[PDB]
């Protein structure tokens, strides 16, 4: 809340890219367990996973917090 | 992209698939309980 506007930019893209790894290496992750899984068939009947990751709470959260400060810092320089 | 939104596509498939079966699992349970019952009243009926 109190760092500066372009640093507060440069710390939101580092978590960005934290989470668009997060993204990626589970991505690649899924590819294995839908072999594995498929090698050995007959042992799991049901593939689902359905994985709710804890953190898609706070990078929406987050994603909203980016948002309005960039529209509302935008207005702010603006209406000035 | 062709096989993330083809995953996807199947995880959609499956979820269906999976809501559905819970609900086969569900309606089998309940028709096995309600023929029970059924079972149940023709004994009640003949002993009537």
């Amino acid at each position: 809340m109190h760092v500066a506007y372009e640093e507060f930019e440069k710390v939101m893209v580092a978590c960005f890219e934290v989470f668009q790894t997060w993204d990626d290496e589970y991505e690649k992750l899924q590819v294995l367990l839908r072999d594995i899984v498929k090698r050995k068939r007959e042992e799991n009947l049901k593939m689902v996973w359905r994985i709710n990751p804890a953190h898609r709470k706070l990078q929406a959260r987050l994603d909203q917090m980016r948002k309005f400060r960039r529209q509302h810092e935008q207005l702010r320089a603006v209406i000035v | 992209s062709s096989t993330n939104q083809h995953i996807i596509r199947l995880e959609s498939l499956q979820a269906e698939i999976k809501m559905l079966s819970d609900r086969k699992r569900e309606l089998e349970h309940r028709l096995s309980a309600t023929l029970e019952e059924n079972d149940l009243l023709q004994g009640t009926v003949e002993e009537l």
